[PDB]
């Protein structure tokens, strides 16, 4: 048991973005693989390539 | 000796200046006329024969 509630402690704002509730990348937005929504390699361009014209 | 290249959508990428609505026209009209006009030239602006 710990000290949290039911009718809790009430945040300052509601954030923003899609992405402060979660953890999960199975669901992602149009994709097969996808980089983790809290991970390291996701902190810079990994660009996903393949030959065009 | 076997190298390739290949590529599609080039974009324009405009940096100019948040300007204003009232000092553009005015500033325009000034270049805008026949006296004054935008010069431009080369330090080496010279012809090669080969």
């Amino acid at each position: 048991f710990d000290g949290s509630i039911v009718s809790s402690y009430l945040t300052t704002r509601m954030p923003p973005w899609a992405g402060v509730r979660q953890n999960v990348m199975g669901s992602s937005i149009d994709g097969r693989p996808v980089l983790p929504a809290n991970s390291t390699t996701l902190t810079y361009e990994t660009v996903s390539g393949t030959p065009l014209e | 000796d076997g190298a390739s290249i290949k590529f599609d959508s080039i974009c324009l990428y405009a940096t100019f200046f948040p300007m204003a609505h009232n000092t553009a026209s005015t500033l325009e009209a000034m270049l805008r006329n026949d006296t004054n006009d935008q010069s431009f030239n080369d330090y080496l602006s010279a012809a090669n024969m080969l």
